[PDB]
């Protein structure tokens, strides 16, 4: 087959606390935007947020979308690159050698990356000034010291049944059966490397086995990250009840089921297309398998 | 998985070097090969069976086939001395294996025989309730010596705390051996004494507990 | 070029915990996956945890689940290995090292740290006991300096204050399962004159700040 998509690859800062996504909204912190008008309609006293998330949060999602679509050009020359490392046929017609190809491959794989991130550093000083209105937002509220936490815990029921509607379970078993067909695909490879005079369709089967290493880990990270999110909520429903609590831990419980859900929201965008590129290259490697005696 | 490597294998300066590396079914597993030296940071000097990362020299070779593969070092130098590690890693369970360890020694001195001095509880450490037998050992060639204790013709296991051979500045081997005894098992024998055996020669020293 | 630099390894009470260290230098941190592998004195290289590039997922050994957990950070690209409960079975020294596979682990190992000492022991600090060890009542001669019970290392010994130099031989201490050190000093000597010449040695430990000097003499009796 063919790679027709690389929406896999990504970037973070380097503080590591913005990851970069190809899809939609692009931000684990917009999807908490989302989430905190729903906190806002349960409040009263928080009115000017429903014009912020209209115009503020609007316009950082589109300047997102743009940022993204800057890179673009090139990402064509990096999926270009990836399209003939793993294709024998378009590596035949290209003259340069394959250290030199791939080496190409890693200068413009990290090109891409780089560009998403920097294109959309303007917009992560925008995440932080639209936070700062939300905290400026929630001192606004009349409790001082007798701060109500029941929206704050009918959340957390909204939550976790919105916890169910995830396959945790069928994906970690994928996950960990893939694995296992992958370092046996490794060793395989390798074995037959020393056994067989067919360098360029050996080493389509090895870069593509580079690209898998890397979106098993990007699959490994939001699996992991789905899963913190439903455990920590959980603990959350199983913790202390507080009746009353001051303005500033009213503040950090917002912040807190407001992170974790976004990040829950966040990784289920990105485990099924993470998915669905885990079995597309399963597929080049066993149709480069195939192709391994002759044609 | 259990891979099985022979403890110590010896090389003359020029000849090749064989390592082994055993295990059932091995020709089905890719095996890593890496080179320690003591207070050194280990290096992976073939990985998957065959292949070589930049920098290695064309001495170090890898096979594997059936039951064992070897590492093969064609040129061997007073520099590649250092213990071999093979590595597999285990599928079933999903972490790294490595195998026994095999010290590679190059002969580049002519065996020595280990000098022995054993020495009697001081009047000192009898007067304050103690005991204890020093038997030295130095000048030895290749380091490897096994210590045994005796009271009279009887061994000895209780109470000795060997150490482990280390190289002195002229590239020979030193070791020691403390035997603990109360007063009253010191005074209550007829000779004490220090048995010390280096590539398969025994050397023999005694001491009375008399006096 | 590409190396790994261990910290935080040393002294620790069976029971207690340790948190070990490793930066990275010649490579990003963010793309490699990484491991822990250790090697008890007179053992071999024992592997003890590795974990994915991004943390995704974490591997460990049997004899290792209870205690040790690897923990990650790609902000400031240090990884780290927590000991809960250590025993006197993880006395070793700590090889931080980088897995070659891309990403996930391949689980073979690409380069290697220098190591970290990790010594379990509830050994304190404390002097020696200095006592001369005679000659055999004897051409040569061989008397020596008895330096026994004593922790930590290392004790300089010297012998008639610096005079005697040649022929003297200190031998490398021997580690009791008291967790204290005894190390030897003898000196090759005239055996025509072992009654009349002074031979002395001094003892020098610079943590219990005990300064002992042993006159060492013939017990013909």
């Amino acid at each position: 087959n063919t790679t027709d998509n690389i929406d896999y690859f990504d970037i973070s800062d380097e503080s590591n606390y913005y990851l970069i996504s190809q899809l939609r909204p692009h931000f684990s912190n917009i999807y908490f935007f989302d989430e905190f008008k729903r906190y806002a309609s349960y409040h009263t006293e928080i009115k000017r947020y429903e014009d912020i998330h209209k115009t503020k949060v609007n316009s950082l999602l589109n300047e997102a979308s743009r940022a993204i679509g800057i890179c673009n050009r090139a990402k064509n020359t990096v999926k270009g690159l990836i399209n003939i490392l793993e294709n024998p046929q378009k590596f035949k017609t290209q003259r340069e050698s394959y250290d030199v190809k791939l080496r190409q491959y890693e200068e413009k794989k990290e090109a891409f990356r780089g560009c998403l991130l920097n294109k959309n550093r303007k917009n992560l000083d925008q995440i932080k000034k639209i936070n700062n209105e939300i905290r400026d937002l929630l001192e606004k509220l009349k409790c001082s010291q007798d701060c109500q936490t029941n929206v704050y815990f009918d959340m957390i029921k909204i939550y976790l049944v919105d916890f169910k509607k995830m396959p945790y379970e069928n994906y970690d078993t994928f996950i960990k059966q893939y694995k296992n067909s992958y370092l046996s695909g490794v060793d395989m490879i390798r074995k037959i490397e020393k056994q067989i005079d067919n360098p360029v369709t050996i080493n389509a089967i090895k870069f593509t086995q580079k690209e898998m290493g890397y979106i098993i880990d990007r699959f490994e990270y939001h699996l992991q990250k789905v899963k913190h999110s439903i455990d920590q909520v959980t603990a959350l429903s199983d913790g202390v009840k507080p009746k009353q609590v001051t303005k500033n831990r009213l503040k950090e419980y917002y912040f807190n089921i407001g992170n974790y859900y976004s990040i829950f929201k966040f990784g289920k965008d990105s485990l099924n297309m993470l998915n669905k590129a885990l079995i597309h290259k399963e597929k080049i490697v066993h149709n480069l398998l195939g192709e391994l005696f002759g044609h | 998985y259990e891979l099985t490597q022979p403890a110590s294998v010896s090389v003359a300066p020029g000849q090749t070097a064989q390592i082994t590396c055993g295990g059932n079914s091995i020709g089905r597993k890719s095996i890593h090969w890496y080179q320690h030296k003591p207070g050194q940071a280990p290096v992976l000097v073939i990985s998957y069976d065959s292949d070589r990362p930049s920098g290695i020299p064309e001495r170090f070779s890898g096979s594997n086939s059936g039951n064992t593969a070897t590492l093969t070092i064609s040129k061997v130098e007073a520099g590649d001395e250092a213990d071999f590690y093979c590595q597999v890693r285990d599928s079933d369970n999903d972490h790294v294996v490595f195998g026994g360890g095999t010290k590679l020694t190059v002969l580049g001195q002519p065996k020595a025989a280990p000098s022995v001095t054993l020495f009697p509880p001081s009047s000192e450490e009898l007067q304050a309730n103690k005991a204890t037998l020093v038997c030295l050992i130095s000048d030895f060639y290749p380091g490897a010596v096994t210590v045994a204790w005796k009271a009279d013709s009887s061994p000895v296991k209780a109470g000795v705390e060997t150490t482990t051979p280390s190289k002195q500045s002229n590239n020979k081997y030193a070791a020691s051996s403390y035997l603990s005894l109360t007063p009253e098992q010191w005074k209550s024998h007829r000779s004490y004494s220090c048995q010390v055996t280096h590539e398969g020669s025994t050397v023999e020293k005694t001491v009375a507990p008399t006096e | 070029e590409v190396q790994l630099l261990e910290s935080g390894g040393g002294l620790v009470q069976p029971g207690g915990s340790l948190r070990l260290s490793c930066a990275v230098s010649g490579f990003t941190f963010r793309n490699y996956a990484l491991s822990w592998v250790r090697q008890a004195p007179g053992k071999g290289l024992d592997w003890v945890s590795t974990i994915s590039a991004s943390g995704g997922a974490t591997y460990y050994a049997d004899s290792v689940k209870g205690h040790f957990t690897i923990s990650r950070d790609n902000s400031k690209n240090i990884l780290y290995l927590d000991m809960k409960s250590l025993r006197a079975e993880d006395t070793a020294i700590y090889y931080c090292a980088r897995d070659g596979g891309s990403y996930t682990p391949y689980f073979f190992l690409d380069s290697w740290g220098q190591g970290a000492l990790v010594t379990v022991s509830s050994a304190s600090t404390k002097g020696p006991s200095v006592f001369p060890l005679a000659p055999s009542s004897k051409g040569t001669a061989a008397l020596g300096c008895l330096v026994k019970d004593y922790f930590p290392e290392p004790v300089t010994v010297s012998w008639n204050s610096g005079a005697l130099t040649s022929g003297v031989h200190t031998f490398p201490a021997v580690l009791q399962s008291s967790g204290l050190y005894s190390l030897s000093s003898v000196v090759t000597v005239p055996s025509s004159s072992l009654g009349t010449q002074t031979y002395i040695c001094n003892v020098n430990h610079k943590p219990s700040n005990t300064k002992v000097d042993k006159k060492v003499e013939p017990k013909s009796c």
